[PDB]
C-alpha cells in the first residue's frame, strides 16, 4: 500500500476542466486495471474496465489509458456530478486485489455564500434533559468554512460538533451543520444562542441569533 | 436488470459473529464469482474475500484469513460471509460485488455490479422506547421573520427512518440533519426546515416518521384532543 | 511587520481591461488567502475572487468567470485582479481582504482601504 | 500545429534528441578543439579514432539492447537510463581528470563516451520508433532531429565560447553532465511501450522455470502471478507472420483462444497455490506439463536467448518482401544531400570565391536554422500527408536544391543569392531528413527496433562515407557546375527507387505491417549468401586493417580485398533488389 510520494494527495478540478488521476501498480498487472467511481453512501460504479475499454452506448466522458505499469484515468469534460472518490483496482490476482487511496473533495464550483440558518432545540427535546442548537450553512463553496457560537457574546467550543454533508441523493446539497449540544440546565442559563460563521465568500461573518 | 442486495438482519446475539447474505438477482450465483469488498469508514476499498461457486474456489485477505469463511448457496442464489472473531477495525461497509468467468469480457468487467453494502459494526446497540419530538416554531426565536420548524427522533434498532414535513413534498429549505454521533450505537437525528411563518393560524404542523422494516407510520400533528 | 500595498482604480474605459495590485510585505501570499470584493455604491459587498495556497487552486464568484482572473507573482508576493469585458455598471469600489488563518475559514479582519474602480 | 508541441510527448522527444546529440560533438569535435589549444595531435595514440567508428558500428552493440530488458523501467527506457548514466559518469570523470599528471586515459575515456553515446543513440532511436504512432512518426522524427541538432550546437558551438570565458573545460564538462541530468529525469518521465510478445513469453517461461521448483511454495504464487500478467499482456499482442491480420482474423482468434486456455491453466495453478497446497499443486503441475507438451506450443513456445538474439532482427528484415529495394533506398535516398554537403564548404571558398569567415558565419547560422525549419515543416507535412508521397516531394525538392547549387556555381558571386540558395538547400535537407528518419522508424519491426534501426542508420551513413571521394574526383575532373548537375541526376535514383517501392511503402503505412516474401525458391538464399560473404570479407579486412595499423606485418592486397568485397556485396544487393522488384511485380498481378 506504498507508492511514490506525491505533493498532491487529492484532486480538485473545475467544471469542464480535463483532469487525470494516476496510480502505478507494484508489478505488471497487464491491462487488468479497473476504475470505479464511488459517490459517498453508494456502491462503486465500474467506469473503465481493461484500463481503457468500454462497450457501446456507455458514457464516453471518462477515458482510461495504460503505459507499462502506470494507469491513468482522465475525465474529458468534467461535470458537477463527477465529483466522487475514484479507486484504481488491479484485478489480476484474486488474493491480492488492490485498490486506490481516496479522494474526498466537494463539488468544485464558484464561491457560494453560506445560507446560514439557526434551529433552536425543540421544546419537546428539552424534556429529554438535552438541548442541541443547530447552525446550518446551506449550499456554500468551498468546503473551508467555520462555525462559532457567540452565545451571549461568549464563544463556545468543544460541545459544538460539525458535519459537512457529502453528495446525497435526496437534496443534492453541500452544507455544513454545527450542533452546540448542551444539557437542558445549561440551555436555561443563557438567552440568545447565536452562531457566527465565517466564509471566504462573506465580507462579514453571518450571525444567526434566536431568543430562548 | 441485475443486482446484489446484501442483508442478514434478525434476532442474533450482539458482540458475536454474523454472516452477511448477498442475494443475487437477475443472474445465477454460479455464473459469477462473488467478491466481498470492505470499505472501512473514512478510508478506501479493500478486497476481503471471494467465492467461486463454479468450482468451490475461495480466497481471503491477509487481515481476514482464518477468521472469515465465505460460502455460497446456489439453491437460493445467494452468497454468505460468516465473519468470526470480529475486531475493532473489522467494522466497515461490505459490498458483495460480482466478477465474471474467465475467459471473456465478463472477467475483464471486474466488479461490474456491486451491492449497496452492509455496515458491519461492533457496538452496544439495543432496543428502547422512541420519542418523536417536533421543533415548535417559538414566537421568541426569529420574531417577525421565518420560523425554524422541524421534527426529530431519538433511537431505533432499524436504521431506516424518514422524517417529512408536509409529507416531504419539498426539496429546498428542508435538511434532514444526519444523526449526531451517539457513542452507544444509537442514532439521534434532528430534521429541520426553514419556512415562512405567514400561515401560523391556518397551516397545521405534522411530522411524518416512516419505518420501512416495520411498515409503521408515526404522525406528530398539532390538533385538538 | 506586515504591510499591504494597493494600486489601480480611477477612471476606466468601459468594456476593456484593468489590473488591480494588492501586495503584502512580510506575509507570504502563499499558504494564505487573498481576496477581492465588489461593492457598488447602492449594493452590498459581493465576492469577486480568492487565491489559495500557491497554484493549488483559485476560486471566483459566479458572475466573474472570464471577467476576472487572479494572477499570482511569486517575485512580488501580490495578487493581481485582471479585468476583462467589463460591463458599464461595474463601477464599484474594489476592496482587498486577507484570510488571517491558514485553515481558510474565511476570516477577514485586516482592513483594506480599497481601490475605487469606476467604469463609465 | 501548436497542439502537438503542447503535448508532453513532443517535449520528451526534444529532450531525448538533445540527450543523444550532446555526446557526439563532445566526444570528437570539442576534443579536437581541446587538443588543438593544447596543440596536441591526438593522433598516434591509436585508442582515438575508435570514437568515430563507435557511431558507425553501433549495429554490433544493438542486439544486446533489443534482446535484454533491464529490470528497471522497460527495455527501451531502462537501456536509455543506463546509457545516459554511463555517459554522465564518463563526462564527469573526464572533467575531474587532471592533465597535470599526464594524458593518462583521455583517449580511452573518449572511446568509452563514444561507445555509450552510440548505445544511447541506439536506445533512443528504438524508443522513438516504438513510442511514436504511425502518423506521429514524421513529426516525432522532426522533433528528435531538432533536439539532436541543438545538442550538437551546444556541445560543439557553445563549447568554445564557454571555454574561452571563465567557465573552463572542467566546468564545461560538468555542466554538460548537469544538462544530461534532466535528460535522465525526462527519460524516467518518458512513456514506455514495452509491448513485446517475445518478451512477455520469455517472462512467462522464466517464471514457469522458477516454478518447476514447486515444492517450496514461497515462490510459486508470485511467479504464477507474473506468468498470468505476462500471458494477459501477450494475449493482446500480435505474433510474427500475423501482424497484418490484426482485426479479429481466424488466425488471431486461434492465438487469443490459445492464450485463453493458457491463462485458464494459470488460473488452476494459482487456485492450487493460493490453497498453499503441495501435493494437489504438484499433480496438476504434472498435468500442466503434459498440457504444455500438448497444447500451447502453437505460438512461439520457444526460449528467447539464442544466437537469434543477434540473428532475428536481420532474419526478419531480410525476410520482409521488398527488403533489398528498401536497403538500396536507404543507402541512396540521401545521396544527393551527401554529395552537396560533402563539398559545399570548398565550393563556397573557391567556386564562388567567398571569404572563409563569410562562408563560416553564413553556413553556421543559415544552414542550421534552415535544417531545423525544414525538419519541422517536413514533420507537419508528414502528419498532413502519407509517408511515401512526402518522401517523394522531399526527394524531388532535394534534387531541385542541388539544381539551385548549380545555379549558384554558374551565377556571379553574391552574398544574398548564396544566402537564399543555401537556405533552400538546407530547408530541403531538413525536410528530407525528417522524412528519412520517419521512413527508418517505419521500417523497424519494433520487436527489435534497436538492431534494425541501427542497421538502417549504418546503411544511410555508408552512402555518405563513400560520397566524399567521388565528389572530389568529379569536381577535379569536370568542375563544379557539372558536378552539381550530376548531383541532381544522382539524387534522382533515390526518387526512382521510392517510386519502385511505393507499393510496399503504402501497404506498410496503411496496415502497419510488412509482407514476408513467399517468392524465395533458390535465388533469395543465394543473394543472402552473397551478402554474408561480403560482411565476412569486411570483417577480415578490418582484421587486416588492425594488423597494418599495429604495423607488425602489412600486406598490400587489402585494397584489392576491399574492392572485391565491395563488388560482391553490391552484386548481392542488386541481385536481391531485382528479385525484390520481381516479387513486387508478381504480387501486383
Ligand atoms: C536517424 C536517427 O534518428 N538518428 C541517427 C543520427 O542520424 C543523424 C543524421 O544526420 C547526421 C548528421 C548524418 O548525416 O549522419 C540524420 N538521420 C537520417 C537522415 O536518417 C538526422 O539528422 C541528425 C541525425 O538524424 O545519427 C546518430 C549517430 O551519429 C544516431 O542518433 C542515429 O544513427
Amino acid at each position: 500500500d506504498i507508492q511514490m510520494t506525491q505533493s498532491p494527495s487529492s484532486l480538485s478540478a473545475s467544471v469542464g476542466d480535463r483532469v487525470t488521476i494516476t496510480c502505478r501498480a507494484s508489478q505488471s498487472v497487464s491491462s487488468a486495471v479497473a476504475w470505479y467511481q464511488q459517490k459517498p453512501g453508494k456502491a462503486p460504479k465500474l467506469l473503465i474496465y481493461s484500463a481503457s475499454s468500454l462497450y457501446s452506448g456507455v458514457p464516453s466522458r471518462f477515458s482510461g489509458s495504460r503505459s507499462g505499469t502506470d494507469f491513468t484515468l482522465t475525465i474529458s469534460s468534467l461535470q458537477p456530478e463527477d465529483f466522487a472518490t475514484y479507486y484504481c483496482q488491479q484485478y489480476l490476482y484474486y488474493s491480492l486485489v488492490t485498490f486506490g487511496q481516496g479522494t474526498k473533495v466537494e463539488i468544485k464550483r464558484t464561491v457560494a455564500a453560506p445560507s446560514v440558518f439557526i434551529f433552536p432545540p425543540s421544546d419537546s427535546q428539552l424534556k429529554s434533559g438535552t438541548a442541541s442548537v443547530v447552525c446550518l450553512l446551506n449550499n456554500f463553496y468551498p468546503r473551508e468554512a467555520k462555525v462559532q457560537w457567540k452565545v451571549d457574546n461568549a464563544l463556545q467550543s468543544g460541545n459544538s460538533q460539525e458535519s459537512v454533508t457529502e453528495q446525497d441523493s435526496k437534496d443534492s446539497t453541500y452544507s455544513l451543520s454545527s450542533t452546540l449540544t448542551l444539557s437542558k440546565a445549561d440551555y436555561e442559563k443563557h438567552k440568545v444562542y447565536a452562531c457566527e460563521v465565517t466564509h471566504q465568500g462573506l465580507s462579514s461573518p453571518v450571525t444567526k441569533s434566536f431568543n430562548r | 436488470e441485475v443486482q446484489l442486495v446484501e442483508s442478514g438482519g434478525g434476532l442474533v446475539q450482539p458482540g458475536g459473529s454474523l454472516r452477511l447474505s448477498c442475494a443475487a438477482s437477475g443472474f445465477n450465483v454460479v455464473d459469477f464469482s462473488l467478491h466481498w469488498v470492505r470499505q472501512a469508514p473514512g478510508k478506501g476499498l479493500e478486497w476481503v474475500a471471494y467465492i467461486s461457486s463454479s468450482s468451490g474456489s475461495t480466497s481471503y485477505a491477509d487481515s481476514v484469513k482464518g477468521r472469515f469463511t465465505i460460502s455460497a448457496d446456489t439453491s437460493k442464489n445467494t452468497a454468505y460471509l460468516q465473519m468470526n472473531s470480529l475486531r475493532a477495525e473489522d467494522t466497515a461497509v461490505y459490498y458483495c460485488a460480482r466478477w465474471g468467468y474467465w475467459p471473456g469480457e465478463p472477467w475483464w468487467k471486474a466488479f461490474d455490479y456491486w451491492g449497496q453494502g452492509t455496515l458491519v459494526t461492533v457496538s452496544s446497540a439495543s432496543t428502547k422506547g422512541p420519542s418523536v419530538f417536533p421543533l415548535a416554531p417559538s414566537s421568541k426565536s426569529t420574531s417577525g421573520g421565518t420560523a425554524a420548524l422541524g421534527c426529530l427522533v431519538k433511537d431505533y434498532f432499524p436504521e431506516p427512518v424518514t422524517v417529512s414535513w408536509n409529507s416531504g413534498a419539498l426539496t429546498s429549505g428542508v435538511h434532514t440533519f444526519p444523526a449526531v454521533l451517539q457513542s452507544s450505537g444509537l442514532y439521534s437525528l434532528s430534521s429541520v426546515v426553514t419556512v415562512p411563518s405567514s400561515s401560523l393560524g391556518t397551516q397545521t404542523y405534522i411530522c411524518n416518521v416512516n419505518h420501512k422494516p416495520s411498515n409503521t407510520k408515526v404522525d406528530k400533528k398539532v390538533e385538538p384532543k | 511587520q506586515v504591510q499591504l500595498q494597493e494600486s489601480g482604480g480611477g477612471l476606466v474605459q468601459p468594456g476593456g481591461s484593468l489590473r488591480l495590485s494588492c501586495a503584502a510585505s512580510g506575509r507570504t501570499i502563499s499558504r494564505y488567502a487573498m481576496s477581492w470584493f465588489r461593492q457598488a455604491p447602492g449594493k452590498e459587498r459581493e465576492f469577486v475572487a480568492v487565491a489559495r495556497r500557491s497554484g493549488d487552486g483559485a476560486f471566483y464568484a459566479d458572475s466573474v468567470q472570464g471577467r476576472f482572473t487572479v494572477s499570482r507573482d511569486d517575485a512580488k508576493n501580490t495578487v493581481y485582479l485582471q479585468m476583462n469585458s467589463l460591463k458599464p455598471e461595474d463601477t464599484a469600489v474594489y476592496y482587498c481582504a486577507i484570510d488571517s488563518d491558514t485553515f481558510y475559514s474565511g476570516s477577514y479582519d485586516y482592513w483594506g482601504q480599497g481601490t475605487q474602480v469606476t467604469v463609465s | 500545429y501548436l497542439r502537438i508541441f503542447q503535448q508532453p510527448k513532443s517535449a520528451i522527444l526534444l529532450i531525448l534528441g538533445f540527450a543523444s546529440g550532446l555526446p557526439l560533438a563532445l566526444t570528437s569535435g570539442t576534443l579536437q578543439a581541446w587538443m588543438t589549444v593544447e596543440n596536441i595531435d591526438l593522433k598516434t595514440i591509436w585508442f582515438f579514432s575508435l570514437v568515430g567508428q563507435a557511431y558507425v558500428f553501433k549495429f554490433l552493440w544493438s542486439p544486446v539492447m533489443d534482446r535484454y530488458t533491464p529490470p528497471f523501467l522497460g527495455r527501451r527506457r531502462g537501456w536509455l537510463v543506463t546509457t545516459q548514466i554511463l555517459l554522465l559518469i564518463a563526462i564527469a570523470a573526464m572533467g575531474f581528470l587532471e592533465p597535470g599528471t599526464q594524458l593518462r586515459w583521455m583517449a580511452a575515456l573518449a572511446v568509452v563516451i563514444a561507445f555509450c553515446s552510440a548505445s544511447q543513440d541506439i536506445v533512443f532511436d528504438a524508443w522513438k520508433t516504438d513510442v511514436l504512432p504511425a502518423e506521429e512518426r514524421g513529426t516525432g522524427a522532426a522533433i528528435s532531429v531538432l533536439g539532436y541538432r541543438l545538442g550538437m550546437l551546444v556541445s560543439g558551438g557553445l563549447a568554445l565560447w564557454m571555454a574561452d570565458k571563465w567557465l573552463g573545460w572542467q566546468g564545461m564538462y560538468w555542466l554538460m553532465a548537469a544538462l544530461l541530468v534532466p535528460c535522465i529525469i525526462a527519460t524516467l518521465l518518458a512513456p514506455e511501450p514495452s509491448a513485446d510478445l517475445a518478451d512477455n513469453w520469455e517472462t512467462l517461461n522464466d517464471n514457469l522455470k522458477v516454478i518447476e521448483k514447486a515444492d517450496n511454495a514461497a515462490q510459486v504464487k508470485d511467479a504464477l502471478t507474473k506468468m498470468r500478467a505476462a500471458a494477459l499482456d501477450a494475449q493482446k499482442a500480435t505474433p510474427p507472420k500475423l501482424e497484418d491480420k490484426s482485426p479479429d482474423s481466424p488466425e488471431m482468434k486461434d492465438f487469443r483462444h490459445g492464450f485463453d486456455i493458457l491463462v485458464g491453466q494459470i488460473d488452476d495453478a494459482l487456485k492450487l497455490a493460493n490453497e498453499g497446497k503441495v501435493k494437489e499443486a504438484q499433480a496438476a503441475a504434472e498435468q500442466l506439463k503434459t498440457t504444455r507438451n500438448a497444447y500451447i506450443q502453437k505460438y512461439l513456445g520457444v526460449p528467447r536467448t539464442l544466437e537469434q538474439a543477434v540473428v532475428a532482427p536481420l532474419r526478419d528484415f531480410f525476410g520482409r518482401n521488398n527488403a533489398w529495394l528498401i536497403l538500396l533506398l536507404i543507402v541512396l535516398y540521401k545521396l544527393g544531400d551527401a554529395f552537396a554537403m560533402s563539398l559545399t564548404t570548398t565550393f563556397l571558398i573557391r567556386g564562388v570565391g567567398f571569404d572563409a569567415g563569410e562562408v563560416g558565419m553564413v553556413n553556421k547560422t543559415l544552414g542550421w536554422i534552415a535544417t531545423i525549419i525544414g525538419a519541422l515543416y517536413g514533420g507537419v507535412l508528414m502528419q498532413r500527408l502519407s509517408l511515401f508521397r512526402a518522401l517523394l516531394i522531399f526527394g524531388i525538392l532535394q534534387g531541385v536544391s542541388n539544381a539551385g547549387y548549380w545555379l549558384l556555381s554558374i551565377t556571379d558571386k553574391h552574398l544574398m543569392s548564396m544566402a537564399v540558395a543555401v537556405f533552400f538547400e538546407n530547408l530541403c535537407g531538413g525536410m528530407g531528413t525528417a522524412a528519412f528518419v520517419a521512413l527508418l522508424m517505419t521500417l523497424c519491426n519494433k520487436s527489435f527496433s534497436a538492431t534494425q534501426f541501427a542497421l538502417l542508420s549504418a546503411l544511410s551513413a555508408v552512402g555518405r562515407v563513400y560520397v566524399g571521394p567521388i565528389a572530389g574526383w568529379f569536381v577535379e575532373a569536370h568542375g563544379w557546375p557539372t558536378f552539381y548537375l550530376f548531383s541532381v541526376f544522382a539524387a534522382v535514383p533515390g526518387i526512382l527507387l521510392l517510386l519502385i517501392c511505393r507499393k510496399t511503402l503504402e501497404y506498410t503505412q496503411q496496415t502497419e505491417s510488412f509482407m514476408m516474401r513467399r517468392h524465395f525458391s533458390g535465388a533469395y538464399q543465394f543473394a543472402l549468401y552473397l551478402l554474408l560473404l561480403g560482411c565476412l570479407l569486411l570483417a577480415l579486412w578490418l582484421i587486416m586493417l588492425a594488423l597494418n595499423a599495429i604495423d607488425y606485418t602489412s600486406f598490400s592486397f587489402l585494397a584489392g580485398l576491399l574492392e572485391v568485397a565491395a563488388l560482391i556485396a553490391i552484386a548481392g544487393v542488386l541481385l536481391g533488389a531485382i528479385l525484390d522488384y520481381l516479387a513486387l511485380r508478381r504480387t501486383e498481378e
